[PDB]
């Protein structure tokens, strides 16, 4: 390796894919070596030398290590840019994009440890993806719910309930304030309540809360399963029956996901994407993929709804790193901000917006610090605060949908959301008997 | 009983101070704001009636208040809302009612049901009116 | 949590299935709490109290946490059984089990790192998939070779050939002597061959081979795509063209894998699957999940080949270990061996057994190791060994194939593979110049 | 013309005494029960609204029965229900009418008649109100 | 035979079938050997010995018989019980199910007579069946009708009708209280009345009815045809028509009606079935196959509503072994019970629950004995008393409704359903005129 | 019942239907008015009166009990003659047929026992049935084999063998002169032993064995399956595979059979029938329903093979019996024939013949009486006597085939098949070693 994998003043074409490492190299290797290594353990490299790859002469077809950067307050650590040709890649194609980039970088001995932190995708490689089925602005003209977060809860009974009960949970809550309703975390269909039942009756609760509202309603109906087969069999009931919006889990895979995402299109449908199962690699920092990379991919793919975090309102991430993921998800123009971990300035060529989804353990009592750390576009989605509210699921709808109304309200008026907020949340709760109730059960943490 | 079609809907109706503070808002963003009204309020009734064009460069909050409370006593028995355009992307930002319809008759639409094959419905949302 | 989410003396039924976790608790945090948080966050729990679970019950609908040991040699860190009703998951999906299982316990916060060691799923569970979609026993009969593991390499020249001189790679190759030929580690069909005339010369190369040895031949025509619909398209061009086997790469998604499983059973094709990307969360020995858990997973996915480790012959891992992943991909009945990582013992109900693939840096000098820590039934991808073999690929694969033929008679004749195995191959170069500079050039190590 | 959604509906109006009777069964079953209300007896219009919480663990067939009066009282013209629901799969065991709305307006719904291609007709059931 | 067909001390494994036949060997043959044989005539044997077998090994491939006990009160007959290796069988195949166990036992001279009594599936089986198409708890859940056993009749004008008479016929028997109509027991589609014909009326009837009672209706639409092409054609225009429910005869085949029942789950359909012609194998105790097993099977192959019996009522069986059938319909976990032919533990692993119909010469005056001896989950199939009502068949109608309401209402009280039955029927049809007239006719008995 | 379903003096129409029942009534219970409930629980009847049949008026939409005999040597025993009116039936459904002639008459407690022995079907009737999907005449001409029974084995192995050595097998089998191979008794597709892998490699052994003898062979291909999707997909790949013959359990249902008859037809398959399962209502002569009337419904249906019987020669049944089941196979007429069984004429209006199939306890040494038994158009399905051979398979086919040559030859000089029939044998087992050890084997019984 090496040999021809690094260039120290290699400087990167506009039309060229940029991957960041955090490469922690073995006691005794040399980091340069490293990198370069990285460059040829995911493209035409091996470790000896080849003679049918003369023909081929490569160069281009070479990712070209380029930077090696000292790791700041962590020596034995140190941040690797490579640099990989245009032609590298296929088309739309997610999984090739994984494929190449990642290669078996992460299973070579030399590195004790290695992170994708980030990457910057050239607007011709962008333009190759449709992005989103929907986006924020598309999605938000279907509902017409403009200038507030939205509101959404959990049907928690979960397995022990049938569908008549459950579609009841999800009634409540939607008529209760909450703009959607989610099928409980792991709840696809099991040997107890089919996934037909639990639609028709989720339905019918859906369209019975839009004519006691007069406003816009849905629920995740969850669609994911073992074989894109169901999952397409699953989307178009749930499409047949009307629903505004699916949810599929990221375990399916990229694959699946960009058929569902193109499915969605076609059918006009919001794909609301549930990152079950993403911490198994982007929890350490040191090794993995971090999320704002797993961000930009799914909005390449085509998701409307992405769980990007709480951010200090409960345990999940650091503030700002969580905004760097609600950045990928919002920007027009993704800004270079090494604070908010953005390595890269990346340009999103017009691909619609996706929808962050804030989910831990919340309630309305932070909500004052969520509306200032997210704004207006996010899904604010509460639990346990909402369906184990003393008074019932409507009544912890209403409380935090009253937290939220009054808030923005207040934001707007230019109050200083986060000091006086526990105030303008105390004002609201005076004749909002349930945020009262919210607030002395969940009140400061 | 009671559309909550709109921002703030959630809230005691806004008084003409709380309203001016959220037309400044909308102004010192550079949105142009609209007036629209109508007795239909079903949910995703797009395109409801304009009430005068879009006082787009009007740098004065109270000019469009005015035309709010002169769009109430036009139109009584009708839903009115304040609508905020962004002159970028042309997208909407804000929405909240104003004037509600006498005790919104029946927010509880008929929900109309016809039955499909299965046990698949096809609903219908209508007002009474 | 842990209120009923943990049993001491609970013991698991038959008819359950059984997590491992390695749970690394924050400094100051339960072990035992832990293990019911963990027990918690992938069910019908959450962290305060719902009155909607009270019609649910839940009780057998939960995640009951048992068994918390030490870990050995590494405090701080600890071995966590969980045990999860049948009742909980879907049938045949492997998407939900994952889902279910993870659910969000390695983004607890109150753990600093988590990993899944390894799993047991009951024969009522086991039964729900229908397993490999040929598996060694078929396989071997269709290829008519038996008592030998199997020769494989990789089109080398990459991105800079075109089809008629990468086909002509795989010709070379297979004529002389390898069995299987593999699309190079990251080419589907980027913008310079596209993947329909690769095929067309592949499957020509193949077929000449096959006249030119009188044996079946095949290569691993790489299926990979963006979407499904492409992956089926071309899944079915290369079935059209008869080809004998086809191959998947693992970032593809498990509902994408198992719709390709079965696609493979109904159209008598081999799946053969490229592991890239696993290192992610299968490197880290304290946050992931074990490679021999996702080697489960993807035996119940109805995968055929499946790359497994090289086992001390090059850097991947350790050699017990290795045997661990050997051992879940052919076993009828896997024991529970704690050296080999076992913590379970998985009864397979019958399930077709997968062919393991041994790739990594290696060559005709490890043979005798191979043979002797792998046994008959691996594919052994030999890479850069054969490719860049002095006398061409043909060559390569001839005395990898020699070396190969060789140590089986002499290892058969009962010599000791091991000790005698540098004379063993010494014996065969003497007759086999191949041979003779593949080990002047890629000797001992 | 009469609403025959229920157990016990062809049979004369229960009287509290009946009522307190059948609550005790439940209670004794070990089974929460609820009250529910509606104007909409569409035959399959589940979700009625709940007249308060499910008395779980209220050891008084007595306290419900009280709350039932009640609801009579708030809501006359409408109908209403108790259900019971059993804590183990979570489904309804049992569910009775009390209070029917005055002389069931028109229990013979108006029967709506898509003609749809062929001699197939699509039906939609709806209340007169 | 018997040489490795019997084992005495062989203990079944928790993955094995269980058969208990009734054998009656010739006089002058050994009962052990008859067991034995019945393992050999079954499975991987044969009357004499042969050598290709020699490579199969079987051993687990065999049948291997264990229990031998002499029959009470009956010599010259013994209850064999058989032991069969889970992987002897095909997944979700009551077809091979049925072959494998039955074989040529029945056919096997040197047994004089053969009847299966009981069955035992391991879970790890019965998870291979999806189960019923809808089930008891979901079903009402469609009809809105809880804690009742419901109400229905037969349109016995028959042939000698038109669809407007016969749709008639149907609109005054639901109208007047029954919650289904069947359609009479041998019309499916004769040269008189088209099926599609009465089917359009048969739905005008169903939905005038629903309109006037203000409750779901519904006609056991009888979809049976001659090919599985007609029938599919049937059920399809039963469901575009909007019908909650459909009928198919039992004599259609075993894999008709899986496929049928595959059919109403993907369109939400109740699927009743009409066991009409068992009673060629299901009548004598001596020869056959008990309908218990008949109903495990049936459960298994999904159908909703099935005909149970009459139990005393009516000339049809013995109240206990009914019992054993409405058992195996509605149990969770059906417990041994030798009183009511229940000879095999069968944890149903979670399969929905099926809705026995009581069927024959039943009447209003039965109540409170059915209501005892079956329940609330029960179809109650009255057929001459309702039709040939005096005042009508709407008249019957209430009659039977009537009847079925206060019935409940006191078992509700307390009463003595048994006892007092006569005493509360009596009250009721001092207000109930049409009740008065119907005990009058049809009274004690 | 009786008052008006029995006629003393009525004339059978010859556009009637005529079912001949065995009724044995309970003791203190009128034969005649049996009979005339009989006519009553499986038509447009009922236990009491009902007015809307007031406009129906039926009358010819009555089964009319007609003929009541006393049986021969045994009393309380009677055969019953009811007469059906042809517009009752509906076309071409065998399932509508059995559902109205058996209807619950045999479920009626009345009658302790009851077996249908006969029917009549008019021709008016038996025109709207296809026949035969080939029939003897057309699948000889396919089969170039004339004048001569056909032969054919089992692959005994059964479950515990792999494809390429169960084709080996078949291979074997019909190389040394079978005509036919049948897959194993209950071998559908179990967890071993995929059915596609098997349906490869038994074709590729058919193929081999027709160019190894030079005349047309074939195996049938169990495609019987748990549902009609699962059926058709193996009926279409043994198609594919270019099967000349499929094979369909009788345990299917007569709704599945019809549709693969139509299937073969429109295929040019030849459909054989397993009757897999009869025995539960055809072995006791008291209760149930004769084989006789299976038969012709099979016929009806559509079936190509049947099994009818060994005849004697082994533990089966009564030789004139079975021939009568024979005549209802191959007959272009049959004529009632009270010894045989035959109880009515019955013309077959031109519908194709079956080929009725031998099985059971057979081997060589029988051939004379077979050959005297069925004549020509029978297949001879040898089990245990031609797997078993001492000098393997091919040996045992070649033994049963000159067997048969020789026995036909010396059967067409004119020479007493009985009698000579022995010497016959040992002149040919003479030269024919193989059949020589055949004979010493498996000798005179």
């Amino acid at each position: 390796y090496k040999m021809g994998y690094w260039d120290g003043d290699y400087v990167p074409k506009d039309t060229d894919l940029l991957a960041l490492f955090r490469i922690t190299p073995q006691d005794g290797v040399d980091p340069v070596e490293a990198a370069a290594a990285v460059a040829g353990e995911s493209s035409t490299a091996t470790w000896t030398v080849v003679w049918t790859d003369r023909l081929t002469a490569c160069d281009m077809y070479r990712a070209k290590a380029y930077r090696v950067d000292p790791v700041p307050n962590n020596p034995e650590q140190f941040f690797c840019y490579v640099a990989y040709d245009l032609s590298l890649f296929e088309e739309g194609s997610i999984a090739n994009l994984t494929a190449s980039i990642i290669g078996n970088v992460f299973s070579f001995k030399p590195i004790k440890a290695a992170r994708l932190e980030d990457m910057r995708f050239p607007v011709a490689y962008v333009k190759t993806f449709a992005g989103p089925s929907t986006g924020i602005i598309v999605e938000r003209e279907r509902l017409d719910k403009f200038g507030r977060p939205l509101l959404g809860a959990t049907t928690k009974p979960k397995l022990g309930l049938s569908g008549r009960n459950y579609g009841r949970v999800v009634y409540e809550g939607l008529k209760g304030g909450l703009d959607f309703m989610k099928d409980d975390e792991n709840i696809n269909s099991q040997p107890f309540m089919h996934w037909r039942d639990r639609f028709l009756f989720v339905m019918d609760a859906v369209n019975k809360a839009s004519a006691a509202t007069g406003e816009v309603k849905g629920s995740y109906l969850n669609v994911t399963a073992g074989t894109m087969e169901e999952m397409y069999r699953r989307a178009e009931f749930a499409k047949s029956l009307g629903s505004v919006i699916i949810m599929v889990d990221l375990i399916v895979g990229w694959t699946c996901i960009q058929s569902m995402s193109n499915w969605c299109r076609q059918n006009d449908m919001i794909l609301h994407l549930h990152r079950a199962g993403h911490g198994t690699y982007t929890r350490q920092k040191n090794h993995g993929v971090s999320f704002r990379v797993i961000a930009k991919w799914l909005r390449l793919a085509g998701v409307d709804h992405m769980h990007t975090g709480t951010a200090v309102g409960k345990l999940e991430g650091d503030p700002l790193t969580v905004q760097g993921y609600y950045n990928v998800c919002r920007d027009a123009y993704t800004q270079t901000d090494l604070t908010r971990g953005l390595f890269f300035d990346q340009d999103w060529a017009s691909l619609r917006k996706v929808m962050p989804v804030a989910s831990g353990g919340i309630h309305a009592g932070q909500m004052h610090q969520l509306i200032h750390l997210f704004g207006d576009d996010v899904v604010l989605q509460f639990g346990g605060g909402t369906i184990g509210h003393p008074q019932g699921i409507q009544a912890g709808a209403t409380a935090n949908r009253v937290a939220l109304e009054a808030m923005v309200l207040a934001r707007n008026e230019g109050r200083d959301i986060l000091n006086e907020g526990p105030e303008i949340l105390r004002d609201a709760a005076r004749w909002c008997g349930p945020l009262r109730a919210a607030l002395d059960t969940w009140g400061d943490i | 009983m009671r559309i909550t079609q709109g921002t703030f809907s959630f809230l005691p109706e806004l008084t003409d101070e709380q309203i001016t503070k959220q037309l400044e808002y909308c102004l010192n963003q550079g949105w142009a704001v609209g007036l629209e009204y109508t007795d239909d309020p079903h949910p995703r009734n797009t395109y409801w009636e304009m009430f005068g064009l879009p006082m787009f460069d009007l740098r004065d909050a109270a000019g469009i208040l005015m035309e709010i409370n002169n769009a109430r006593n036009t139109f009584p028995n009708h839903y009115i809302r304040v609508t905020a355009f962004d002159s970028t992307h042309t997208v909407e930002s804000v929405v909240m009612s104003f004037i509600v319809n006498r005790p919104a008759d029946e927010p509880g639409f008929r929900l109309v049901r016809q039955e499909e094959p299965g046990r698949t419905l096809r609903y219908s949302i209508e007002s009474y009116a």
